[PDB]
């Protein structure tokens, strides 16, 4: 299910040990993984949870409880997505492609809550008290989707094309 | 059961044969092409596997012909590139069970198409 | 209420992820769960704009 055999190759060699030289034959397979499973199960849910974050900028800025609940829920769900996957595969000490993707999505959803902190501080504590509060949301409703789409495009254009 | 129908026959160069399959093809993961003419035994040409894409070719057509597939259309294609006069034969599309024996032997194939004559 | 249902729908997917082999193609159950998800997801987009239009 996970792999399609791109090719197989046959080899013959002599291998040398301290006790002599021995004949070797080698049979090799090039296995390339099928990405559809991960699209359906991991990547798409991560994108959807990331989109769920952007609902924050449409909720009015004085409904603090809802803004906070949605943002913190998104961050928590992203953390759980991060931690669940690594139990299914070896605890190898480096960042994988999917790890970089999920950490980027975490950065986006985290800044999508630091954004609420910024707007709330500007609104309730520091044009600033009336207009700038709406201005930040007005920027974000396009800036965050744009930046996330750019990041997604660059991610695929690195890993698939090069 | 599985039903096969083929197209692309007739007198020829370059050509493409096609095979359309319907029914329970999941029981028959591998599709093979065979050819025969008067006074000679049926020849193995090449094979394709549903959902795997792997192919193998008889040395008589290796590097000349290629076989491909469309899993959504349930069609199998054989690209008759660079035909030669000796290629004259009726070409049969056939299905192989999952646990049948080797590729190269027609007796291992259960369901057979009507076959297309080609002339060169 | 909306986001909580969204989490629950994903919670079903994370279990169905486990019980079956990691096949590539979409299964009949997957076509249903993602059908339910879009209903649950749109139910939150419904309020997202009711809130916007009302307070705008
Ligand atoms: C998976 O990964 C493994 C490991 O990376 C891959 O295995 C390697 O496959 C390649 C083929 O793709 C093998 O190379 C062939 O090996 C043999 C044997 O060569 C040995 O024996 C010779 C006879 O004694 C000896 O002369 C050789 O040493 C000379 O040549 C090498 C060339 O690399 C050179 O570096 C040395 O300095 C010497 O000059 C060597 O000990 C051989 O028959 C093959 O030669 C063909 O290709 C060469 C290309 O230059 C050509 O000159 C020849 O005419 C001939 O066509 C070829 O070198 C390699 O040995 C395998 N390595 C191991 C460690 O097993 C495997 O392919 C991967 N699989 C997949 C599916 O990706």
């Amino acid at each position: 299910p996970q792999f399609s055999i791109v090719e197989h190759r046959l080899v013959s060699r002599n291998v040398v040990f301290a006790t002599g030289a021995y004949p070797r034959l080698s049979l090799s397979f090039r296995l390339k993984r099928n990405i559809g499973y991960f699209i359906l199960q991991t990547y798409m849910p991560s994108i959807l949870i990331t989109i769920l974050s952007w609902v924050s900028f449409w909720i009015n800025y004085d409904a603090s409880a809802a803004r906070v609940a949605l943002g913190i829920t998104t961050v928590l769900t992203m953390t759980t997505i991060n931690t669940h996957l690594r139990e299914t595969l070896p605890k190898i000490p480096y960042v994988k492609a999917i790890d970089m993707y999920l950490m980027g999505c975490f950065v986006f959803v985290f800044l999508a809550l630091l954004e609420y902190a910024f707007v709330n501080y500007i609104f309730f504590s520091q044009e600033l008290y009336k207009g700038r509060a709406a201005a930040i949301d007005r920027w974000s409703r396009i800036v965050f989707p744009f930046t996330f789409s750019l990041f997604n495009l660059v991610y695929w254009l690195y890993y698939v094309n090069s | 059961q599985v039903q096969l129908v083929e197209s692309g026959g007739g007198l020829v160069g370059s050509l493409r044969l096609s095979c359309a399959a319907s029914g329970h093809t999941f029981n028959y993961p591998i599709m093979g092409w065979f050819r025969q003419a008067p006074g000679k035994e049926r020849e193995f040409v090449g094979a394709i596997s549903w959902s795997g894409g792997s192919t193998s070719y008889a040395d008589s057509v290796k590097d000349r012909f290629t076989i491909s597939r469309d899993n959504a259309k349930n069609t199998v294609y054989l690209e008759m590139n660079n035909l030669k006069p000796e290629d004259t034969a009726v070409y049969y599309c056939a299905a192989k069970g999952r646990y049948s024996g080797g590729l190269y032997y027609p007796t291992n194939y259960d369901y057979w198409g009507q076959g297309t004559q080609v002339t060169v």
